[PDB]
């Protein structure tokens, strides 16, 4: 997954959010998990 | 004074954008099929007010010769000028020869109860009455048309000078329980009058003072440059929810007024009895759309500037007071609607950590719609969201503030 | 014209006070004894710096009679005055009779290697010089001192005043790898001088100028009302890692210079050939103390008017861009040290959703230790944090701004 | 809970967390119980 | 929550998963917190 | 030898139980009303079979005079008696006067098309032919019927008896995809007879040999000591889908035979072609159902012995390799219906970590039905659930295990 | 991740787990993150 | 009749294997150090007990001529010939030319103190006593000798034979509170003696009886067809949790005997007062090594047979009960340890959906030492984990099972 593609990700997520609508479940998981990635990747655990 | 310095050349961030505005007819041979019959023109739509349901943005479009639809609800399908519109809630609504569906929806109010409230001229062109003016209100979780009610012709146009359009409007709920003590004010400039309705007693009443009439030595409005002249009395009002105080100001005047809704509680109504607060020649521009936050925070747009005003309600009405926040000639050209809205869903015990409140203005260029010159090469209309603690901080219209928290996170659409 | 409307009266969160400073002996018979000694005198403690690492607030105390030890981190218990202090990294280095340990330790500063840099005035009551000046590099990872120096006497004072107190170090390394290039400055205001040591050479080189020197003209110094006559030097170095200049402005006076640390770069040190830039009374009070964020703002405290002042960069250098953010009489008494920190742990790619840069502040009432009027049953010394982004939004000194996100993230301790 | 605890034990963790020490594994588990508590009650899900 | 209870809402939920019906997401948040607060009292962490 | 030792007194857990069944007619006034009609009554209510569908529990009843509906689904709401069945889909298809509705639902049957296949006997009170018998097929996502086919009457009864009834109703699909090449079979044991439909070719055919008669030796069957008499040809078909191979035995003779449906794979249907491979009295007792799991193992229902025997299929069929699991008397008096069902959802990876199959077993007093002897005072019916591969785990059933994973999951509802 | 690399991973966090030994934080993210990916690429959710 | 049918060829998962023994002494010319002065020797490696603990697997070696280390733990560099040991603590302990350390580990035990319980033969080649047997206790979170224990040689050897090797360790803790209570049992079968050491009065005690003593019919030993002859006493003696009962069987007999640790708990210690409770020849062949699990189930090792039996201890003692549960003439050669533990971490309530015991098996041909006909081609050492619930279910083993819950999870490493 390239970086700007869970930028990307994110801000969709976020504004869906703050929206009010339903979120999916199958998009809020991809960006967990894209996330979850990145944070591993920064040995930040 | 006024204008202030670092204002200067501030944008907002753009949710959408668009050239011109294209329907989603649906294939592209309904929509050939449609332009050739005359039915959709892009050079007659126009934007007039827009709103937010928690994935929706409803616009509504000036009844010309070749708007398709007034009220529309934006699509996800993308068309080459910008977004797709999408008639709401379908083609059945569109219809207006019948006069059944709406003619022209002038404005857009959403309340508490989940209930969209929709004003229709009725006016054609601007200029000339085809059907009575109504009020409906729609449910947003089922897409049924609730109620509508039908203005009477004595309460929308004078007696005297026989002419009246309906300009703004503005809905305010004591109570939204099962039975909604709702009392909605139309503001019509041509008449330069207020209509009270009150739902619970389904009764109309019409006011009229000499602050709604128009001022004649300030007709004139320059909007980057090109200036065209209008006369139009009270439009823009804002309903304060802290202080209950609806703010008006005329089209063609600077002075700023006010009016407690406190005295609309009396059924008696007597006239000449409301008393109207307001500081005359407080502003150097007109003032064209209002919003005022739960926060108690009042944003004016100022049209002969191209800028966005605040004003605190807790401090003193005053030019040295008043401020204004965002400065840009092409980014805000005409101010047609904004709206005050808050991120979701509501926690009470997060509320300490998150600025909840966010502002959608509408830029669409009038100047150019007066004088029927619109470059449909360039981006005509704008929808711009900005956070309203980040937008007033550190300014004369801050509220006060108290960081007790290690952080704060700031939310916009 | 500097002092902002909107900035009067304003505060910052409190991280933690202290009526007085109290020291964890451990338990109270130990205390007891340490008080009946003479060792431990809450009348004769005072803070010089503080800085923060990763869980700990390490602040220095200067030495006097009644002084246990002057470095000290805050420690988890509190005491009725305020948190206690515990001495780092133990008991030992706290023995300054044989001159082994810490003397007294004048300022601290934390490079990116995760190092502590600690400077030993030496002097005792800040008037006599007891022992030589030190600097000591000490691993915060490991807690044992990883390197020593001792400062030679000739470059510590004047030759022909003999009388020198170092007052502010400032760390620069221009490669932190495994061997650190790292240029350290010390400026002494009673020598009027500056210490440039290298320590890849292991040698100290002393510069003199007219503009280290003070000005008779302002050497009184009104804090809250009470006025106290000092005459020191160049004091409050801060370097900017963006532009790598070094400021400074004399503590008795107005105006303000800086160098560039590039023409340090050659081993031939020129005498007279360093051109010192800098405007000559450009602020109505002195500053204290000075710091520069990553991004390019320096903040300084403006003691006379007991505020807190920015200054842009990348904006040119006059009265006119440089504003004040916060101001308060009791809060800010005398800032004694200010240290710009950024949240952890750091991530690259979520950088655009957060702000990282928070600021600490130490205020106490130096005016009071000067007149030995301080009052014991109220909050002297205070220790404030808060978010630069947000202090300076919307002012001269905030950078062009873009908001891409629909969130942002305020970080502060 | 009280909420006010709740509150407490937020500002703790968030502080702990961007100052750099070692965020407990405890702590951060009865917060992350606590706030998956509140929301349940808001009726989020 | 009682310990009984607990009990029942995981056999509850694991039957309904295992059915194939859809799970709602209210009663997995429950379970999850329930799950996760007993572990805490275990000093599991 | 077939009875094992650790198998005695061995139950199974409860789904659901008994005492007597009740219908959700909704108000207890409306049950009353049924009641009072003659529609409802709590005496002549048997189940037939079961089947569970993501959340659903489909049983049927046998078409008495006091039955008010043939097919139900358990429901949420529970009477005292037990928990309330629901007419599926509604209570118009239960009306089966106009023979419209369902007259009788004898077997069940769920493929993984998820539709639902319903085998209507047409006979009341299992001996009166009322109404021609039917196939349906419904659709379990929508509720609706989508197909009915009409047995035709000479392949449903012997032309020289004149007597048949429909007893067991098998599913095989070599492809359900778009078009379901569909072959279901049959088996009336009244006319001893069995019915291939090919639902591409919508054609019936009926095939009849010596196997599928009964022996007269063997029509006493006794059941908790008490004995019943009854003539019945072949019934209870279970398809393996590892060999396609139908078993088969006669309700009364304890030989167990099998046919391969690749025999019927040819449109001609040769009459006296078909060879039916079995083995001769190989049970002490007869079988009442039989199913067959996807690893490939049989398990049948013991009546004498009220007991459950398994047999692999890739072991030799013999006596020495059939073997019981379960022996409870009160637990299983009569095994009327068995479904193997899986886990869900299913994942590929994950399935060497699960033991995914379980058996539900239906357990009705047969022997109380036609002595006319119930204690309805007690739970007579009865549905069981257990794992398949801790069922058969360290027997003679069980097939080559592997263990290369640290942790086995059983699950079962 | 392939997925013979995924089950060798969850067979060594089992084992670690039922051993009780300290299970490092980034193992157990890791493996964390596979099965959710692996449980969104079969439409779980 | 005791090997079941089922249980032939049946293996166990293999969780370390090693076709001969290599110790990691660090760098490789360290290794060939080692092997040039006669230190290690890969063909005198002999593994005699095994243990777990969190993440280790410590394994104890017969000290011959050429082994360097007694106990060592495995480590996580692998070896051609299989995973390489490391002396545990260190070398320190190797060295038993002084006697300090270990000279010979003959069998290991771990309480729920998280204590380890090491007892030293003494004998060098298994025939030559060397140094006095020692208990030896160290704490497995610390890595340090606790406590250490030397055993009288009367009580160590017959007076009369004067010749005695300890054999079998069991370890029995009534409270193992801040001051531990433990009874530890060793068994000579040299000797043909019990001694029992209680810890708080620091005392050893010697017991001997008819039953310690062998059976010359017996002797004579056959495992793989290889037959070879030994002469020994009591030994694998294993302590029930549940019933306090130790058991055990002479090595060169069938016979199976057990005691009750009540009659211990009396300091008096009466002479021929022990009432040893036993059944004369209920087994085919021998059993090597027994294991109690807190269920209640024993399992022991039929050498003869090459197999693993197993008995419920609820259930009576015959050989009706008795039944094997895994037959492997390879993989199962001789049993020379085994160990049964638990899932951690403890969960109370968990408990129900777990099934926690798993066991342990070592496997060493013993044929091939005695006849020193070592293959180091293949592999002759295996370390196998199995779970008890699912081994002994559906057998006469088994206990009484309640399945009340929707899942169970098994667990073994
Ligand atoms: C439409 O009809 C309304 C009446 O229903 C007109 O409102 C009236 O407007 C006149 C001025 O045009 C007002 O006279 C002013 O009165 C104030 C005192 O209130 C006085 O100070 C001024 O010098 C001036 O005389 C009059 O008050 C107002 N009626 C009411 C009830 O307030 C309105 O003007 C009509 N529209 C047009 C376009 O004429
Ligand atoms: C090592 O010394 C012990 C004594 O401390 C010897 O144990 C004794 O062994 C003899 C047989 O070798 C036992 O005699 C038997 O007594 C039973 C009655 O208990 C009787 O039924 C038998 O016919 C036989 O006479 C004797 O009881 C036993 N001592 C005790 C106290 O029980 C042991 O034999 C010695 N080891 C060797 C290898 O000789
Ligand atoms: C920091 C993150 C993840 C962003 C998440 C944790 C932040 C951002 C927006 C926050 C919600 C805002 C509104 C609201 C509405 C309010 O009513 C509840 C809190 C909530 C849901 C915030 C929850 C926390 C959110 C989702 C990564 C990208 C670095
Ligand atoms: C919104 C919440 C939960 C607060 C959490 C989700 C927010 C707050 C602080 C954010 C971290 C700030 C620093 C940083 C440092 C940066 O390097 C990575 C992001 C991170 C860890 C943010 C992650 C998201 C955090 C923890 C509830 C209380 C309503
Ligand atoms: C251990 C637990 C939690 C129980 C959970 C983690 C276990 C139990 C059932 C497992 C699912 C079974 C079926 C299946 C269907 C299969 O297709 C995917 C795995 C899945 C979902 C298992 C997932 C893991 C489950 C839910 C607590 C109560 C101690
Ligand atoms: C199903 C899964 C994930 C496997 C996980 C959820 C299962 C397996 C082992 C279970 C622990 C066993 C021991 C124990 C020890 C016991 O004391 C507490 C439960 C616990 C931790 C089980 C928790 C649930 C575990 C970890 C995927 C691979 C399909
Ligand atoms: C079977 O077990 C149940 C429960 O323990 C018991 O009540 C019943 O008597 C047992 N059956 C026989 C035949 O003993």
């Amino acid at each position: 997954e390239s970086n700007v593609d869970v930028v990307s990700q994110i801000n969709s997520l976020v504004s869906s959010i703050v929206s009010g609508a339903n979120v999916s479940a199958v998009l809020l998981a991809q960006t967990l998990v894209n996330i979850l990635q990145i944070l591993i990747d920064a040995n930040v655990f | 004074n006024i204008l202030r310095g670092e204002s200067l050349n501030k944008s907002l961030p753009i949710l959408h954008e668009w050239k011109f505005f294209d329907y989603d007819f649906g294939s592209d041979e309904r929509r050939q099929d449609a332009i050739l019959s005359g039915e959709y023109d892009y050079k007659n739509n126009y934007p007039s007010d827009i709103d937010q349901w928690h994935d929706k943005i409803f616009v509504t479009m000036l009844r010309y010769n070749g708007v398709p639809s007034s009220l529309n609800v934006i699509s996800k399908k993308v068309g080459d000028g910008g977004p797709l519109l999408q008639p709401y809630p379908d083609w059945s609504f569109a219809k207006y020869d019948d006069c059944s569906g709406i003619v022209s929806a002038s404005k857009l109010a959403i309340d508490k109860c989940d209930r969209l409230w929709v004003l229709d001229s009725g006016l054609v062109n601007n200029t000339q009455p085809m059907c009575s003016p109504k009020l409906l209100t729609f449910d947003l979780t089922t897409s049924q048309l609730l109620k509508q009610v039908e203005i009477p012709h004595d309460v929308a146009v004078n007696a005297t000078t026989g002419k009246g359009r309906l300009s703004s409007l503005a809905v305010q709920s004591l109570d939204c329980n099962t039975n909604s003590d709702t009392m909605v004010y139309i503001a019509d400039e041509k008449g330069e009058g207020l209509i009270v309705y009150h739902n619970s007693d389904d009764s109309f009443h019409r006011l009229t003072s000499n602050t709604f009439d128009y001022d004649p030595k300030f007709t004139k409005m320059t909007i980057d440059g090109e200036s065209y002249t209008a006369q139009d009395g009270i439009s823009g009002m804002a309903l304060s929810p802290m202080t209950n105080n609806l703010y008006y100001s005329p089209v063609a005047s600077t002075s700023l007024y006010y009016v407690n809704t406190e005295q609309f509680r009396t059924s008696d109504y007597q006239q000449n009895d409301i008393h109207y607060e307001g500081v005359q020649n407080i502003l150097d521009t007109q003032s064209s759309a209002k919003v005022v936050s739960k926060s108690g925070v009042l944003f004016f747009g100022l049209v002969g500037d191209s800028a966005l005003g605040c004003w605190n309600e807790h401090r003193t009405l005053e030019r040295h007071n008043i401020r204004t926040v965002a400065q840009s000639d092409e980014t805000l050209q005409m101010i047609a609607s904004m709206k005050i809205k808050e991120a979701l869903p509501h926690v009470p015990i997060f509320d300490r950590y998150i600025n909840r409140e966010y502002i959608l203005v509408l830029s669409n260029k009038m100047q150019k719609m007066v004088n029927n010159d619109f470059n449909f090469d360039d981006v005509n209309f704008r929808i711009m969201n900005a956070n309203v603690n980040e937008l007033i901080l550190n300014t004369r219209c801050e509220n006060p503030d108290n960081d007790r928290t290690p952080f704060k996170i700031s939310i916009h659409l």
